[PDB]
């Protein structure tokens, strides 16, 4: 299952 | 900029007249853009599948190219790789007896 | 033995030729189970291992939404990082991401990791403590601040030592017949004269699983670690792995050298020697 | 300031085309389009994560979007259908995570109609307080009534001696339907203004019920455009 | 996929009394949870924003809790007053589905009427015409109201600063009925 807490660089 | 390492080999051990798979394993290269062909007697084989682009800890990419083939005594097989890091297209010949 | 789940992401900008190329692949050990390619017709997360196909439509809908979200995040980041390094819009650039978790034989957490790259160089990486970041340059230090403020580490640790471990155990159980099997290597040896007074001995291992193997050459039962050509462990294409190790030997003294093979599938380490 | 959304409302024929405008000058990469049916929540139609890309939401069917620039994200209706009658909200955000929440527009109320002969402005009339009420409670309740208008989008307000009042005012939560069963029923809205018996029984006091109507922008009758229909009554000591 | 639900969809509460609004969501992997206020015809007003890490948020008489375990949030409104009457929307943000809204709960905060005096009055039109309306007013906040040729509207809250409720009926028939 993918990691979903995506924060922009 | 990293130079592609090339390995050409069969899926199963080589037995003449028996259906097999010809593999070209290209690794250790960057960037991702690459042109990999499989040759029968110097001619490009059309039906060639490949694995999805992945990479090692050092960020260098690797791909497996493969096609169905029936080896014989005389038929020559090779992998032709072109990449920005190479001076000329790199042809590596299949050697079953390696 | 020890198992792992890893996801790999490559984003490549194609300026003038539309959207950037996006390739996402999921690995259990050295076996690919899921794939997304922006250039593919599906625009879905696709199964690539038999044992993932028993997952229902909910799983495929969710991974498609979340892999698309990662794609969109990479698309923005490419534009941002292009700004940080003051690079031209004409230039093609690459973002690479790897994250995953390792578990032992018992199936309990061992470690977690995440590393990010720009143009095949270290950008930013999660530390062993899973609480702090190492930034490669000033550009990455700006990212670190924005990840520290958003609490990326705390949410990533929760995934790596929680969600990651749980779903790995499930995969390993569902794909038991392929993932937790052990095939020992079929071994043989070849002889190639380079010239007079000289020859190459090559020690082969084929059809073994998992990829973890140790090929070492000895002379009079003493390890020859230094002068050994060790090729990269390669896939066969049938789910097994291949490897060889080679040493240059003076002709006549072939009997002096031996090849040692250590592998899980073996009940006892093998010891090969050249025979006419 | 923030997200600007145009238009505020629009009455459109079944099949006609419309382009809802959405602008923001905060340089937000993320922009969204939602719709809300009566009594329901917002449903994501389309979104964009930056200039040059758009992606389908939960209910994208019958809608088209573009994102040439970071600033603008217009929503286009190719062929209007009865189901596309809804309130449309535009949004933007700096990040996907949106840790300050989304910046939302005012909203666009869209009404899809079979023909422009189904739209009507309101008829407004003020009703004087009951003498029995005044004699019983020593209080005077004026009742305003707007009737025979469509769509339901109107704004009623009481005006005492040229100034708007809120104290002692009561409007219906929503309009009532003149033929409830019918799918294109003309609506009716009421309101009450309560003042002291003394304040009503004084001919110097002027009470006006103003009903703003949001309608159109070719029959022999008056074209139902965006009007302000009023009705008034004066106090009386006799 | 992310499905946000708000049960009940309607809640009637007397003035001064504390109340709770329920929100459930199916995907507990979230950025944050949000509570909005919507007045009829108007847009959205952000009340509280709870981060995935946070447990509760407080803004005056408003308190909101977050439980990712069960996938539930509750909005506590203390010392409720007629001004609090509105539609309350629950919104959940995540990478996969982005900001996703519940159905909403229409809150009615009914005024406490100190001295009820129920009576039905007949009102004459200001302009010289036979047109008239029946006005039922001065009834407690508990009692409610409900032929094709006769139209009856819903009750509303009239605050004359004393408070009163009122409902209107008319036809093209006497006011004795209804």
């Amino acid at each position: 299952e993918l990691f979903s807490y995506l924060i922009e660089k | 900029q990293r130079t592609p390492k090339i390995q050409v080999y069969s899926r199963h051990p080589a037995e003449n007249g028996k259906s097999n798979f010809l593999n070209c394993y290209v690794s250790g290269f960057h960037p991702s853009d690459i042109e990999v062909d499989l040759l029968k007697n110097g001619e490009r084989i059309e039906k060639v599948e490949h694995s999805d682009l992945s990479f090692s800890k050092d960020w260098s990419f690797y791909l497996l190219y493969y096609t169905e083939f029936t080896p014989t005594e005389k038929d020559e097989y090779a992998c032709r790789v072109n990449h920005v890091t190479l001076s000329q297209p790199k042809i590596v010949k299949w050697d079953r007896d390696m | 033995g020890s198992h792992s789940m890893r996801y790999f992401f490559t984003s490549v900008s194609r300026p003038g030729r539309g959207e950037p190329r996006f390739i996402a692949v999921g690995y259990v050990d050295d076996t690919q189970f899921v794939r997304f390619d922006s250039d593919a017709a599906s625009q879905r997360m696709e199964p690539r291992a038999p044992w993932i196909e028993q997952e229902g439509p909910e799983y495929w809908d969710q991974e498609t939404r979340n892999v698309k979200a990662q794609s969109q995040t990479d698309r923005v980041d490419l534009g941002t990082l292009r700004g940080y390094y003051n690079q031209s819009e004409a230039g093609s650039h690459t973002i690479q991401i790897m994250y995953g978790c390792d578990v032992g034989s018992d199936g309990r957490f061992l470690r977690g990791y995440r590393q990010d790259a720009y143009d095949g160089k270290d950008y930013i990486a999660l530390n062993e403590d899973l609480r702090s970041w190492t930034a490669a340059d000033m550009a990455a230090q700006i990212t670190k601040r924005k990840w520290e403020a958003a609490h990326e580490a705390e949410q990533l640790r929760a995934y790596l030592d929680g969600t990651c471990v749980e779903w790995l155990r499930r995969y390993l159980e569902n794909g038991k017949e392929t993932l937790q099997r052990t095939d020992p290597p079929k071994t043989h040896m070849t002889h190639h004269p380079i010239s007079d007074h000289e020859a190459t001995l090559r020690c082969w291992a084929l059809g073994f699983y998992p990829a973890e193997i140790t090929l070492t050459w000895q002379r009079d039962g003493e390890d020859q670690t230094q002068d050994t050509e060790l090729v990269e462990t390669r896939p066969a294409g049938d789910g097994t792995f291949q490897k060889w190790a080679a040493v240059v030997v003076p002709s006549g003294e072939e009997q002096r050298y031996t090849c040692h093979v250590q592998h899980e599938g073996l009940p006892k380490p093998l010891t090969l020697r050249w025979e006419p | 300031a923030g997200v600007t959304q145009t238009p505020k409302f629009r009455i459109l024929k079944i099949g006609q085309s419309m382009t809802l405008q959405c602008t923001q000058d905060m340089n937000h990469n993320y922009m969204y389009w939602y719709r809300q049916d009566p009594g329901m929540g917002l449903k994501l139609i389309y979104y964009s994560v930056g200039a040059g890309i758009t992606d389908k939401g939960e209910v994208p069917n019958g809608y088209n979007v573009s994102r040439s620039t970071t600033e603008d994200f217009p929503l286009r209706l190719e062929s209007a259908a009865p189901s596309q009658t809804s309130v449309y909200f535009c949004a933007s955000s700096e990040t996907r995570g949106a840790p300050y929440g989304y910046t939302f527009g005012s909203g666009t109320r869209l009404t899809v109609v079979e023909d422009l002969n189904k739209v009507f402005p309101p008829e407004v009339a003020v009703f004087e307080p009951s003498e029995a009420e005044i004699s019983h409670t020593q209080k005077a309740t004026l009742v305003c009534l707007a009737t025979g208008f469509y769509p339901d989008h109107v704004e009623l307000s009481w005006w005492v001696n040229g100034k708007e009042v809120h104290s002692g005012v009561c409007t219906d939560p929503q309009p009532l339907k003149e033929q409830p069963a019918l799918n294109d029923s003309r609506y009716a809205l009421s309101s009450r203004l309560r003042v002291s018996a003394t304040f009503w029984q004084d001919p110097r006091n002027h009470f006006r019920c103003q009903v703003q109507f949001y309608g159109l922008s070719t029959q022999d009758r008056a074209k139902p455009v965006t009007q302000i229909v009023s009705a008034e009554a004066w106090g009386r000591a006799d | 996929a992310q499905e946000v639900t708000q049960i009940p969809a309607a809640l009637s509460v007397p003035e001064g009394e504390n109340l709770v609004l329920n929100c459930s969501f199916t995907d507990s992997a979230i950025y944050n949870l949000q509570w909005f206020r919507q007045d009829p015809g108007k847009g959205l007003t952000s009340l509280l924003l709870i981060q995935s890490s946070q447990r509760e948020q407080t803004s005056g008489r408003l308190n909101a809790s977050l439980d990712k375990s069960s996938g539930r949030s509750t909005l506590y409104i203390a010392a409720s007053q007629p001004g609090d009457s509105a539609t309350y929307l629950c919104a959940v943000n995540n990478a996969g589905n982005m900001l996703t809204f519940g159905g909403g709960t229409r809150l009615m905060v009914k005024p406490h009427i100190q001295n009820p005096d129920p009576a039905v009055y007949q009102l004459r039109d200001s302009k010289s015409s036979d047109k008239s309306v029946c006005l039922f007013t001065d009834f407690d906040s508990q009692t409610n109201v409900s032929d094709s040729d006769v139209y009856i509207t819903d009750k509303c809250v009239l605050d004359m600063r004393f408070k009163s409720n009122s409902a209107v009926a008319w036809s093209n028939f006497a006011c004795a009925n209804a």
